């Protein structure tokens, strides 16, 4: 009940990213855009403006935000970093942007357990007898994959931030050790990151 | 496909959550 | 999300028939435009387009125009895109539409006689008072609201057939433009470019010889002279089965399009009005 | 704390004179209208305005 | 304590008879979807905003209704929504867990978390919405004296008919549960009674009985009957338990005013240690409260 | 209003170009379309009207 | 407490709007009886000052106002300040409320159209109405030298005349903003442009100068001052009497 | 004792917000190749010479300005500094410990040798430079009576507030380690504090909360509070313990103003024993004066 | 609409495409 309010509230942050990429008016899914290469211009679209909506949403008195920005969407394996595919770097003042398309692609191509999996949910079968007597649209998968890209932007603009904040060095040294934001919210809130855990264990 | 090292518990962190007292 | 898809204020009064509209998105776009992009294409044979002008730092004139989508090959009614209210009704196969597109369309020509006719034949709809009065009247109110809207007389130099070297004389295709509805004046303006742009003393070429014809017939996608412009255009198969896996393709591309150039537009001392 | 779902469709008024509105944006004005005025019949007037002018 | 208050009746509901008390209008969020379907009427303090007022308005799933009631008791507050959507029944009274309303209406009259509505359980005991009355056995339907007896035998017709009409029978008598038990036993009224008050009680007499009176919570800032003035709450919990999520009309009959929590009706009789003939007297009002009801609803 | 039930489309004209000449524009717009929309309604001499029985 | 002719246009009416669109500079108690707004909106000028000089220790702001008329305006768009004849003419009366129709009346002496609009707004109006006429008034005898320095507009006497023409508050308006190209300082004549900025003529005020093209006026040296590019106003030839370094 | 000094910002570092103190300009040989990247601000007191005036503007590599300040604390000098680049945060304090640079303007503010800058951990707990608090909990959080107690439990809102602005929380009590401990586990603060000072601790109950008090040395030519009138260095060391080797500015409060050894910021509060609602505007102080550091650098 | 001016000029004619 309040667990499903926030859902709620997740979900309502989810569809704002669809208002923003509804703005963004692309006519393939975000699969697609990302598989097709030469839509460079999209990608980098696409990144900004969630970098934006991140940013809009971790500092939300805040509406400012860099305006410009330098983009190379990268496709060899020496020109990107595993667990990375977004970087900022700087060529002598100037900001660049790396994107590891072939990652991203990867990413959303993966099948997902939608199917597979069975969770707990709303399942009074009388409310559903009582109301079978009384008698441009999103995918699960679709979702799963938006819901991904948002994270891995949003990791991507904390690592950003870091640079901002702190300097190139620190972002250097966050890349290298990530254990900066295990306390996360300490503004956080609105990002979907702080909002569960993942874990690996040794098996 | 790197061949490169990989921190388990730093890729924890990133998913890292801590949890406050109210 | 105010909807102007003229043409998608059609409602298919026959219980029997059901109208999909499935018209374009863009006329929830505050825009000159009062038909939106898939109308325009159905009942104009025309693709909206947008010609930039000035797009250096700020100054961003971006004129709107359209495009032909008449081939070569065709002629007379075929090739007229926008038929004067003397030849509408021919050019158009009002019979086979439906009758609130015919009501549509006689409104837009000031055609009171054929909005008469076509509201006394659905007098005799069996649920003629239930709801086809209804449909009348959401269509009509609809349709007049709109002609309002682009009629400039209800509560600027611009030339379309001052272009035409080689002509006799006469001009008169801006006389029939004057005799057109504010409507189709509007959409004549909003979708065809003026060859000329003259500001201020300084005049602006967009064309060698300008592209769209105006004559008594109405719109036209002629030529000046000579012949008409190059205009080209799952269900798993067997054949969709593909062989074996196993030319200035760096180059970008220049479109085979005839977009609507024609007349001139004169403006006065205002510099780069851009409001 | 706001609350909305979307616009909404209502009754219409039937007046003519319900169209009536002060000209000024600074200076409001409410027309005095019979709710007989959101009657779906005949009459394009409201019994105020009738009794009003045409009495 | 006249307080002003609005309530909503769901105009398509799934749940009926159904009431959720809301701090504010805005609660509806925590419902969201497929939840404010199962509380076709809603409760809630009014804060005089026009503008609320005219949001709900615009809420076209609900129509609105305000009144205005004393700020101590769910008897006005049922009476006024009642009257104003004509419905003589009440079902279980939910109530928004995530934030409860502290409305010091309530004080101990009944409540449960929203989300246990699906829960229920519709089947009951008694056929349509019926009426339920406490009696508080000392005195009241037998002799104070030590060799307690009905007071007027007419005590057994009395209950056989309401029975017949339909109404819940319940006692609650503050005394111990073996007490109670032996004077049900003596009396022979026992299977008379469908709930009783003073592992429920075991004695190879009885089976279960007398529920454990395991909730307990002292009073609600209120200096009265050191036990309770009786408990609408715990009543109504019990109906539940049996089933009963649904009543008319609830009626408290004892030989003590003072007790008289929060019940649709009352009656008081004589702490009479005798037998005497009264009982049909006492049986006459109740059923003159019950018809009161029944009038107050007839349309 | 009274103008346009009376036709008077001199005063009607002079009292639009009056109130354009000085928002107001928008104000025409709401009066003159609800009064010429209920007059085109009426208009028992056309057809698509519902009044003529 | 400020001071703003046509800030004392009363809601008399419900008719088109008000909203009381006065420069905070009413409030300063200067020689002016307009503040920045009205006097921008209404002849096309803003207020400005000039100090002249610490010989003697003077250095007085001398009181002008700054064209707001660019070279390419003609006739009207020209004209500044109107004449009785044409005030009418260059204010769109069907614009401004009566109120400020009335004002522009009476100081333009047409008392004629004054009664007629009172008449009309007839039809608490009239109360509020002489309340405007009573503020109105009040700053016009103000301003009326007719109650209990040879500033000449024609010598650098028809232009004279002309000022005269001109009401007690539109006088005062005109020497408030025009500077005339020559000062005397009591028996010591000091010239300060060497050319006019305006010209009065029967129309009235008109942002122009004696010959040639208009003025233009429109809307890395970090390290050095600027000099203004917008034309003040200057016109005429004004002697101060026998009095002292009169800084009162 | 205004002295006079020069500061110089780096105009192109690795390491950012630190500053190092030198005896003098020509310490700089110390650091040679690769290491002055490492250092973007450098303090040192200035000998009146405009040779090195004139040497120092000449090194374009740096941007020098000259302050003066006491010679008896860092504050005024990291006022001056940071107010001259527009600053307001500061990274651990970096001294060249081959030449010690004896200022009296430290006195035990704090201090690194200026070799261990590359090993420093950059992450550390709060997003962004937050601010940081020091609490003397004997009477100033708590009540001075033994049963202690939170003098107004709006201390537990106040922390809260620090942490979602971000701020780190820090203890200082001068009481027994066991005392402390024990009085946070009572008043159910605990968790609050990312600092505690009074192996850590072990009781089975702790597993390191007071950092063992190792760093001894007594005082530096000052008669004051035999411990020590609280200690900067002791504070910010433990900062860096925890990785925070940044701060915007600092603030002490407590019951008592006689330790305020070196803070950008002060609070004192009542030696009350018993509780009573004053932490709220304390809280009030506590907050203007980090709004008043976010003034001074608000451009 | 792209605002470039291509060249256009002249008379071509072929046999068959030859492509
Ligand atoms: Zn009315
Ligand atoms: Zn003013």
């Amino acid at each position: 009940s309040l667990e499903s309010y926030e859902t709620l509230k997740i979900k309502l942050a989810l569809s704002k990213y669809m208002a923003m990429l509804s703005t963004l008016e692309m006519t393939q899914p975000l699969l697609e855009i990302f598989r097709n290469k030469a839509d460079t211009r999209q990608i980098a679209a696409v990144v900004f403006s969630t970098l934006a909506f991140i940013h809009n949403r971790f500092h939300p008195l805040v509406t400012n935000f860099t305006n410009k920005m330098e983009f190379v969407v990268t496709e060899t394996n020496d020109t990107s970093i595993p667990g990375e595919p977004i970087l900022f770097t700087e060529n002598e003042g100037v900001l660049l942007c790396s994107v590891d398309r072939p990652s991203i692609v990867k990413m959303l191509s993966r099948e997902f357990d939608t199917e597979a999996l069975v969770n707990f949910e709303n399942d009074n079968c009388n409310v559903r007898i009582a109301k079978t007597f009384g008698a441009f649209s999103i995918t699960e998968v679709e979702a799963t994959q938006y819901l991904t890209l948002l994270l891995t932007v949003e990791h991507a603009y904390l690592h950003y931030y870091i640079f901002k904040n702190y300097g190139v060095f620190e972002y250097c040294k966050s890349l290298t050790d990530h254990s900066l934001f295990t306390n996360k919210l300490r503004k956080t809130s609105n990002l979907l990151l702080s909002k569960f855990k993942f874990t690996i264990e040794d098996f | 496909v790197s061949n490169c090292k990989f921190n388990i518990e730093d890729y924890n962190n990133i998913f890292k959550v801590m949890e406050n007292i109210r | 999300r105010v909807n102007r898809c003229i043409f998608a204020s059609i409602v298919s009064f026959d219980a029997c028939i059901t109208y999909k509209s499935p018209c374009s998105p863009d006329a929830y776009h505050d825009d000159g435009w009062f038909i939106c992009n898939n109308h325009l294409i159905k009942r104009f044979k025309m693709s909206k387009m947008v010609l930039p002008i000035f797009d250096e730092d700020d100054n961003q004139f971006k004129m709107t125009i359209a495009r032909h989508l008449v081939g070569n090959k065709e002629r007379g009614i075929k090739r007229i895109l926008i038929p004067s209210a003397t030849n509408y009704q021919d050019v158009f196969n009002l019979n086979s539409m439906m009758q609130a597109e015919q009501l549509i369309f006689h409104l837009i020509y000031n055609n009171e006689n054929a909005v008469n006719t076509i509201c006394d034949n659905l007098k005799y709809t069996e649920g003629f008072t239930s709801n086809t009065q209804r449909v009348i009247h959401s269509v009509y109110a609809t349709t007049k609201s709109i002609l309002d809207t682009t009629n400039p007389n209800t509560f600027e130099l611009r030339f379309f057939d001052v272009t035409n070297a080689r002509a006799l004389r006469g001009g008169a295709g801006d006389q029939l433009f004057n005799n057109y509805s504010g409507f189709l004046q509007n959409l004549i303006r909003r979708a065809v470019a003026p060859e000329y742009l003259q500001i201020d003393t300084e005049e602006l070429r967009f064309r060698n010889c300008a592209t769209c014809i105006i004559d008594e017939t109405g719109l036209v996608a002629s030529v000046p002279d000579g012949p008409e412009l190059y205009n080209p255009i799952n269900r798993l198969q067997i054949r969709n089965v593909l062989k074996f896996e196993g030319t200035l393709s760096g180059y970008e591309e220049y479109p085979t399009y005839v977009p609507l150039f024609l007349g001139y537009q004169i403006i006065n001392s205002e510099n780069n009005f851009l409001r | 704390v706001p609350v909305g779902m979307a616009p909404r469709q209502m009754r219409v008024n039937r007046c003519i004179f319900a169209s009536i509105v002060s000209f000024d944006a600074c200076i409001t004005y409410k027309s005095p209208c019979s709710p007989d005025a959101y009657h779906d019949d005949g009459w394009f007037i409201c019994n105020n305005h009738l009794i009003k002018r045409f009495k | 304590l006249q307080s002003k208050w609005i309530c909503l009746r769901l105009n398509d509901a799934i749940i009926k008879r159904h009431v959720l008390v809301l701090s504010e209008y805005a609660d509806l969020k925590y419902l969201g979807f497929e939840k404010y379907k199962f509380f076709e009427y809603v409760i809630f303090q009014f804060c005089n905003d026009p503008q609320l007022c005219k949001i709900i308005e615009n809420n076209y799933n609900y129509c609105m209704q305000i009144f205005k009631a004393p700020a101590d008791d769910m008897r006005d507050i049922r009476h006024n929504i009642k009257r104003a959507f004509k419905t003589p029944v009440l079902g279980h009274m939910c109530v928004l867990s995530n934030k409860p309303p502290m409305y010091s209406f309530l004080k101990e009259w009944f409540l449960l978390p929203h989300y246990k509505v699906v829960s229920l359980k519709s089947e009951s005991l008694t056929w349509g919405f019926p009426h339920v009355v406490v009696f508080d056995l000392d005195s009241t339907l037998i002799t104070e004296e030590e060799q307690v007896e009905i007071r007027d035998p007419f005590v057994y017709d009395s209950l056989q008919e309401l029975h017949e009409m339909g109404c819940v029978l319940v006692l609650w008598s503050y005394g111990s549960r073996d007490h109670v038990a032996h004077s049900m036993r003596d009396v022979d009224l026992e299977g008379y009674f469908d709930i009783i008050i003073s592992n429920a009680i075991v004695d190879y007499n009885l089976k279960k009985r007398f529920i454990e009176n395991k909730f307990v919570f002292d009073i609600h800032n209120h200096r009265s009957d050191n036990n309770i003035p009786k408990s609408p709450k715990i009543v109504i919990k019990y109906l539940s338990d049996k089933n009963v999520n649904f009543f008319k009309s609830i009626t408290l009959v004892d030989d003590l005013p003072t007790n008289n929590y929060a019940y649709d009706f009352y009656v008081k009789v004589k702490r009479c240690p005798t037998p005497v003939q009264d009982w049909e007297h006492y049986h006459n009002e109740i059923i003159q409260n019950i018809m009161d009801y029944e009038q107050y609803f007839i349309k | 209003i009274f103008h346009l039930i009376y036709n008077n489309e001199n005063a009607v004209n002079t009292i639009c170009d009056n109130l354009k000449y000085t928002n107001t524009q928008r104000v025409i717009h709401s009066v003159y379309a609800t009064t010429k929309s209920i007059l085109d309604t009426t208009n028992p001499n056309t057809f698509c009207s519902r009044v003529s029985r």
